[PDB]
């Protein structure tokens, strides 16, 4: 019975759903944090150790003990309280009793042809998920959408001070992600008590958390996204712990395909960034994009790729600072997402420029004649 | 079957188009066979001129060479797809030969 | 010559940014211009 061990491991997500029903119930503030977001912060704990992914058991052990204490003290309504948190305490106390290991002390770091194809495809995708393709791009995409295009003003700490500097300099790309989890956890904690308590209308572009559901409805989406990325990362981190460059090119069509699927941005990235700057220019047409366009001219009059490479750290700096300014101009938008895309792309090309670089004949007939 | 009939007619068409381009085709065998190429891959060309003009009166013989670097290198994939692809190949050869007539047609159209 | 054509395209887009019609087609041109400028190799295009 594989499901026996699968369900002995299945307790983190099982608790998550019960903490989702603990959310929007009991205490609008306390309950949500203590249960859901402290389990989400314990997720962050093991991720921030960068070595103890799903191994931290000390704090995860006392998470249960904290929840038992709450139930013992307190949790229609007497009965409601009881039933409701017993329902989650039942599951929690069960981990403490037995099988705490499979999820916390076991998954550690220390049919036929069609089905065969299916599982291979699962793993190639996950390889790209453990690649920068997912580790970063998709995460920051959703971040920008749910910060700039969504609740602005105070979510700058979740974007323009984080990803606007983490994208160019990838040294702190994972640290930034962990800090992000922590900060949006903090943001939901704060908006939990809305803002309508004795309002007497300090200034940071106060939008005020007036709705309940709708207002709590996006920050949690990116919190979960961080978690999902971390899951697929640590999955293949332990799958690697335990468990053609120009040669395929001249082979055939499959060879050409393979080469480029693996090495697009490697070579095309610079031409890409140039065209991404044009995209920003067109989806804005303001005075702010004259700056982007002026930089475009500068790096295009540098011709030889070696000269563009020494103008690249300054270009990436400009882009990052511009995203920050754009927020501080919207606080103290869709244009912000466009400048993010340009930043993301050019940042990846800065991480290639001075790093990684330092029948099919009929197809070649077309492009090459 | 209707499909099978169309296939045969496509091959009939290729033949007719080749008959039209015949003279130009043979003029492109005494010249363009040792001219246009674009198949050499990898880096650059070592024996630059020997790898083109000196490779492999209207209808000449083996005055130059035989078929040393594969005469049928081009005719590999060309004849490989004798259906479909070759119809369009024959079309191009016709309009390359009769480009003067193509111009005239366009201007009166 | 190709680089000057690239600069023409750039200036069209950059002057349309300072308006007071669209850059869509000029961006398609930019892509193609950049593609060809790039494919002027000293290897495959040397052939």
């Amino acid at each position: 019975e594989l499901v026996k061990g699968v369900y002995a491991k299945y307790w983190i997500y099982v608790c998550a759903g019960m903490f989702i029903v603990v959310s929007f119930a009991g205490r609008l503030v306390v309950y949500k944090i203590v249960y859901m977001f402290l389990f989400l912060l314990c997720l962050t704990l093991f991720q921030v150790y960068y070595s103890l992914w799903r191994k931290l058991l000390k704090a995860f052990w006392w998470l249960v003990v904290a929840y038992t204490m709450l139930v013992l003290i307190a949790v229609s309504e007497l009965f409601s309280s009881i039933l409701v948190p017993g329902f989650f305490l039942l599951a929690c106390i069960l981990q403490l009793h037995y099988f705490h290991r499979p999820f916390m002390q076991l998954t550690d770091m220390e049919l036929e042809l069609a089905a065969g194809f299916s599982d291979v495809l699962s793993r190639v995708q996950v390889f790209l998920r453990r690649l920068l393709e997912l580790h970063v791009f998709k995460l920051v995409a959703l971040y920008t959408v749910w910060v700039a295009l969504k609740e602005v003003s105070v979510m700058n700490l979740l974007l323009v001070v984080l990803w606007a500097f983490a994208l160019p300099y990838p040294r702190f790309r994972p640290m930034a992600s962990c800090l992000s989890t922590v900060w949006t956890c903090v943001i939901i904690v704060c908006k939990m008590l809305y803002q309508l308590k004795v309002v007497n209308p300090n200034w940071f572009g106060v939008r005020k958390g007036f709705p309940n559901l709708g207002y709590i409805q996006n920050h949690l989406q990116v919190l979960l996204l961080l978690v999902f990325e971390a899951i697929v990362y640590r999955r293949q981190e332990h799958y690697r712990r335990q468990h053609g460059t120009r040669q395929q090119l001249d082979q055939d069509l499959l060879g050409c395909l393979k080469y480029f699927i693996n090495f697009f941005f490697y070579k095309f990235g610079l031409e890409i960034c140039f065209l991404m700057a044009v995209n920003v220019i067109g989806q804005r047409m303001n005075f702010l994009v004259t700056l982007h366009g002026c930089w475009l001219v500068a790096i295009l009059t540098r011709r030889h790729r070696q000269a563009i490479a020494r103008l690249w750290p300054n270009y990436c700096l400009f882009l990052a600072l511009f995203l920050l300014y754009q927020y501080l101009l919207c606080l103290g938008s869709t244009n912000l997402i466009s400048d993010f895309l340009l930043l993301l792309c050019a940042s990846q090309q800065w991480q290639v420029f001075s790093a990684e670089r330092t029948y099919l004949d009929m197809l070649k007939v077309a492009v090459f004649r | 079957f209707l499909w099978m009939l169309g296939q045969a007619l496509v091959d009939e068409l290729t033949r007719w188009l080749q008959e039209f381009t015949r003279h130009h085709g043979t003029m492109s065998d005494v010249l363009r066979a040792e001219r246009y190429l674009l198949t050499q891959e990898l880096l650059q060309g070592g024996e630059v001129h020997r790898g083109v003009l000196d490779q492999l009166a209207s209808e000449l013989l083996l005055d130059r060479r035989l078929r040393i670097p594969e005469l049928e290198e081009a005719e590999l994939f060309a004849e490989g797809q004798g259906r479909a692809l070759r119809l369009l190949r024959a079309v191009y050869q016709c309009v390359a030969a009769h480009s003067e007539l193509l111009c005239y047609f366009i201007i009166i159209l | 010559l190709w680089d000057c054509l690239i600069l023409y395209n750039v200036t069209v887009i950059i002057s349309k940014n300072m308006l007071s019609a669209g850059i869509i087609w000029d961006s398609v041109c930019f892509f193609f211009l950049l593609l060809q400028r790039r494919v002027f190799l000293s290897h495959y295009y040397l052939h």
